[PDB]
RNA sequence: AAGAACCUUACCAGGUCUUGACAUCCUCUGACAAUCCUAGAGAUAGGACGUCCCCUUCGGGGGCAGAGUGACAGGUGGUGCAUGGUUGUCGUCAGCUCGUGUCGUGAGAUGUUGGGUUAAGUCCCGCAACGAGCGCAACCCUUGAUCUUAGUUGCCAGCAUUCAGUUGGGCACUCUAAGGUGACUGCCGGUGACAAACCGGAGGAAGGUGGGGAUGACGUCAAAUCAUCAUGCCCCUUAUGACCUGGGCUACACACGUGCUACAAUGGACAGAACAAAGGGCAGCGAAACCGCGAGGUUAAGCCAAUCCCACAAAUCUGUUCUCAGUUCGGAUCGCAGUCUGCAACUCGACUGCGUGAAGCUGGAAUCGCUAGUAAUCGCGGAUCAGCAUGCCGCGGUGAAUACGU
């Protein structure tokens, strides 16, 4: 993005305007990889693909901009 | 409408040059630009400057030459080879010894396509030592 | 390692341009027009032997101009079957092609037809020294400089590698001024795809000017 | 750089990798000092029971290998290293030749 | 195929020179004639301006005392060879002087290859040196050996 | 100064189309008034472009096909409108391009 | 995957750089050309038997 | 591979469907489908909105779609030791064969060997052989010389004209592609068994196949390709098939392979000036103007292109200065900050800013390419292509040394 803007999931802007509207949801899959986390989607918990199956990544306050699909691991390490 | 003078548009390696030499002193600078204001110094300009110092070495008459093409040895050779074989239209009889001072021929020597797989028309593709 | 489009390498020098037309802000219609009508009289050709299909483009109508080797096989019962396919052909490319007609005769000195024709004869049962030399007398013995035909791989069964090139007179394979035919074919048997390949160099023109 | 060794439609067993490598340890058991030495081996018994082997050892400025066929497949890597004998043998007497002489 | 010779080029800048046109010939690298004829001319007036004295003369004495006679051909039966003495001829005379001139002289070290190839050619000037060391190092060598591998060629 | 005169480019795939086909097109220039002009010849553009020449393997044996396709022009001088409009009779070549451009 | 992976390739794209060239007489990936309008093999094969104006080659 | 963020993609994980994504055929209804909403990350599943023929005189004809319904469809599965087709090298090296005849019980040979000469089994001459085939060559294209045709957007001498061949004018020169001409041992001096060829010279733009390209003999390697395509068999089929999201093909103790950029004063930074050729450009190139250091943004004349744009060439020349040092060299790594492309630049596009400044001071044994506009070197354009070049293919610029000899 260069200017207009931070590209939001989507689906995941719709999760977290639910999720984080009220009630502060508990962390499922959520199988997008595009955007980053968000200023109001913080605090949950995206288990996005890792490829098999989904992992626990925490919706943190020092990644503001960083990439959610940039917190999980990629390709399975390590390793010699 | 002036004094019958050479002119002979010849090329070398792709600048050909249209040297038009009037009744003149030796003022040798074409297209607007000297031989210290097209392309200085460099000693090769005496080079650029033979084959009018051998038709009898020289006249001198003018020199006004129009050359587009090539680069250094381009414009400069084409300005040598035109004025050499127009230089021959200049003099009648200049073609006996100034035919064989060279000063001809307009040599050519231009790039050579590569082939496919080739480095640069020379350079060969590669060894695979061991 | 060589081989060479005997019909490629003479095509442009000495032999002429198969497709015409003109060219063009969309090519694409062009070159895929002309393939699908390629696959139109290729179709349309499983006994007439068409030995040449020339498509000339003509500002929204194709000008097919098929040729044939024998007129009436293709040209219908005195213009049913040539209107029939002509106009299914205007609505089976959206152009309304007034497809001409043409009869070649002398079918050793066409090339597709002739060694085509040979492997589809050899596709019956016949051997491949009797094919070969049976394509040579007839092809072979019909009147041209030098017919060499040669039907290379599966015939017989295993051990692949067979390549019998039975064929005799002079051949102007590296004459680039020669403008020899030679295209081949291909048979599909029952032991597998064994085709054929063979040209004909009826003769070359001599170049002159005025 | 020595003895890597690979080979399709097969393991890559460490006793045929061991088994290929003490045989192919007879020419650097034999000459100076080398660093060299890649191998190709597969097929089976498919079609006519054969087993290619192909060992390539460029080392001593000049390149040389071999190649051989059977079934047996162990059998076949001792015909590419005795065909490596006259190779590399070869490689070093008619070089160490000595017929010189001036004016004798 | 035979011998197959080469061509010469013309006269020089500054002026008529042919010899100096071969050694501006040698005195670009990487193509750039430009630059070799501009370091080549600063020689021309370093060593014809300072250290007084004419030019044709100054590079007739460096390459007159740099032109070699005797050369080492190798040859042998097979091995153990022996370095045969193998005289010079007269192009490969003044071929054999540039190259030493040359690649001794610019590689000497000074502020710049220009000036301090100058002065590499000046000390070659007095019979020796980088050059003149040269010319008796492999002057040397042949004649070590000449008395074995004369007569053999 | 003059006028804007009629005279249409020919554009074609080979050469001769252009110089037989410019011919009988001058045959137009014949009639239809006068001042037909000469063989104004075009720059003769090409296209050269290789392809991988083999199936699999052999990525330094290419092989490069290329097709050049220019033709000459033709601007008349007298304007004729009868012969201006008569110019649409044009029945060669096969492969040829004619477009009136005035 | 011929039929599905061709198919697919001549049906609607799902963004618009989802678009990509496919092959023209063979459905082939990689370097179909776009102004002959062919593949690799198609533009050699159908070139050299007469496909459109002309050859081929041999200039420079 | 002439282009991997998804598609590509075949491979992985997950969710799906089973005459199926694509096709023919029987019946059968319908003109089909689209457009939004929801749920889903998606494929999909539900709705609502919606559709509801060109030709007969009813029986239609006709695709389109849906269903059954099996005949079928599929495989980028296995077999390049079943194959066709195609392509490498041996190699532009000059060979490779046959008809007839003769020899020899035979296989075979002879021709094709001998004498010269060539790049050549090229040519000539002897010869128990005489002939022909593919090869060699030439014919084809390009390249330096012109003639003739023909001058527009290209060229501007000869006139007026300006910032601008720009514009009345002009078709001399240059240039443009058609026809030709020109080089073929042609000619002379010889050498040579007269023949073959070979040494030397004039003349010419060009001399002994001018330079280069295309052109690759039978055969070899069971060489490469069932994955460009087609194809014999075997095998799978409510899954080795099909659809979708994300990932991977880009990983990383390590060894190589080919290139780029360097290690530096013939250099590094700046200022000014000068020289090309080639190709592309309508789903496109983008002028000028302003904005942004910047990459680029804005709008917009013009160009379907010898006119306009890409476009400015760069190495090179003239001055300041760095001065021998891991540096005022070189440039990675990596951080912050922006632009452009796209559904989206975190795995994984490039470019720009500020900062940072690895290792390198010409590289071992060994190994490579190179006969002149060549090596080497400095830049430009293009195929793929939304983006993505240090590769690939062409284009021009600077301009070398050596070949003693086998």
């Amino acid at each position: 993005s260069l200017k207009k803007g931070p590209f939001v999931d989507g689906h995941l802007m719709t999760k977290i305007e639910k999720l984080n509207e009220t009630d502060k949801k508990q962390v499922v899959k959520t199988w997008s990889r595009r955007s980053t986390i968000f200023p109001q989607f913080i605090g949950h918990t995206i288990a996005v693909y890792d490829g098999r199956k989904h992992v626990p990544v925490f919706i943190s306050e020092d990644m503001v901009g960083h990439k959610l699909g940039e917190f999980a691991p990629t390709r399975t390490y390590k390793g010699h | 409408m002036a004094q019958v003078q050479y002119y002979g548009t010849g090329r070398r390696k792709s600048s050909v040059a249209r040297v038009r030499l009037v009744p003149g002193e030796g003022r040798i600078v074409v297209n607007n630009r000297e031989i210290s204001e097209h392309i200085p110094s460099a000693a090769l300009i005496e080079d650029i400057k033979q084959p009018l110092t051998l038709t009898e070495t020289a006249g001198t008459y003018d020199v006004l030459v129009n050359v587009h093409g090539g680069g250094l040895s381009g414009q400069a050779g084409a300005i040598r080879h035109g004025i050499a074989r127009a230089l021959l239209e200049a003099d009648p009889e200049y073609r006996t010894t100034l035919k064989r001072a060279g000063l001809l021929t307009r040599d050519a020597r231009m790039k050579e396509r590569k082939k496919y797989g080739l480095k640069g028309a020379r350079r060969a593709p590669q060894f695979s030592k061991r | 390692g060589q081989k060479v489009n005997p019909v490629g390498l003479r095509i442009g020098v000495i032999r002429d341009w198969e497709s015409k037309w003109y060219a063009g802000k969309d090519y694409a219609d062009f070159l895929h027009e002309d393939l699908k009508i390629r696959e139109y009289i290729s179709k349309r050709l499983s006994d007439a032997s068409v030995s040449k299909v020339e498509i000339e483009r003509a500002a929204n109508r194709v000008n097919i101009t098929i040729h044939t080797a024998k007129p009436g096989m293709v040209i219908g019962k005195g213009g049913s079957e040539v209107e029939a396919l002509r106009k299914a052909l205007n609505s089976l490319t959206g152009k309304r092609v007034h497809i001409n007609i043409l009869e070649i005769k002398r079918a050793d000195l066409d090339a597709q037809l002739v060694a085509d024709n040979i492997a589809r004869q050899l596709e019956n049962r016949v051997s491949f020294r009797r094919a070969q030399k049976q394509q040579i007398q007839r092809t072979m013995r019909a009147g041209a400089q030098g017919v060499k035909t040669m039907v290379s791989g599966r015939l017989g069964g295993a051990d692949i590698a067979r390549s019998e090139y039975y064929s005799e007179g002079t051949v102007p394979l590296h004459t680039l001024r020669a403008d020899i035919d030679y295209a081949t074919s291909e048979a599909d048997t029952t032991y597998g795809k064994l085709g054929v390949k063979v040209w004909i160099y009826r003769g070359e023109v001599l170049p002159t000017k005025k | 750089m020595n003895y890597n060794i690979r080979g399709e439609n097969i393991e890559v067993t460490p006793a045929l990798k061991d088994h290929v490598e003490r045989k192919i340890g007879k020419l650097e058991r034999y000459f100076d000092h080398s660093v060299d030495a890649d191998v190709n081996v597969n097929l089976k018994f498919y079609n006519d029971k054969e087993s290619k082997v192909e060992v390539t050892i460029p080392m001593t400025d000049l390149a040389l290998r071999s190649e051989v066929h059977n079934e047996d497949m162990y059998n076949a890597i001792d015909l590419a290293t005795n065909k490596l004998e006259r190779q590399i043998r070869k490689h070093k007497t008619k070089v160490n030749r000595k017929f010189r002489e001036q004016e004798s | 195929k035979g011998p197959v010779a080469k061509r010469d080029v013309l006269p020089d800048p500054i002026y008529n020179s042919k010899l100096v046109s071969r050694l501006i010939n040698k005195m670009m690298i990487d193509g750039k004639k430009g630059k070799s004829q501009t370091i080549l001319y600063k020689s021309f007036d370093i060593i014809k301006e300072r250290t007084g004295n004419d030019a044709m003369e100054v590079f007739e004495q460096a390459l007159k005392n740099i032109m070699p006679v005797l050369e080492v051909k190798a040859r042998r039966v097979g091995g153990a060879n022996y370095q045969v003495p193998v005289e010079v001829r007269p192009e490969r005379r003044t071929t054999l002087g540039l190259r030493w001139l040359v690649n001794y002289a610019r590689l000497r070290g000074e502020k710049t290859m220009e000036e301090r190839l100058a002065n590499e050619i000046l000390d070659a000037a007095n019979n020796t040196g980088a050059a003149v060391k040269k010319r008796e190092d492999t002057h040397k060598m042949a004649e070590a050996n000449k008395a074995f591998a004369h007569y053999r060629w | 100064m003059a006028k804007q005169k009629i005279r249409i480019r020919l554009k074609a795939y080979d050469h001769r189309i252009l110089d037989q086909s410019a011919e009988k097109i001058v045959e137009t220039a014949k009639r239809s008034g006068a001042s037909v002009s000469g063989p104004i010849p075009l720059p003769t553009e090409k296209s050269v472009y290789t392809i991988l020449r083999a199936v699999h393997k052999y990525k330094d044996s290419r092989e490069q096909f290329e097709m050049r396709t220019h033709k000459r022009l033709i601007d008349i001088v007298n304007p004729t409108p009868q012969t201006v409009d008569a110019l649409m009779r044009l029945d060669l070549p096969s492969g040829v391009d004619i477009e009136i451009k005035l | 995957a011929k039929k599905s992976m061709i198919a697919k390739q001549q049906r609607t794209p799902k963004f618009k750089v989802q678009e990509y060239t496919r092959c023209e007489r063979c459905g082939r990936p990689h370097s179909v050309i776009r102004k002959f309008k062919l593949c690799r093999i198609c533009f050699r094969e159908l070139a050299y038997k007469g496909q459109i104006p002309g050859v081929k080659k041999a200039s420079w």
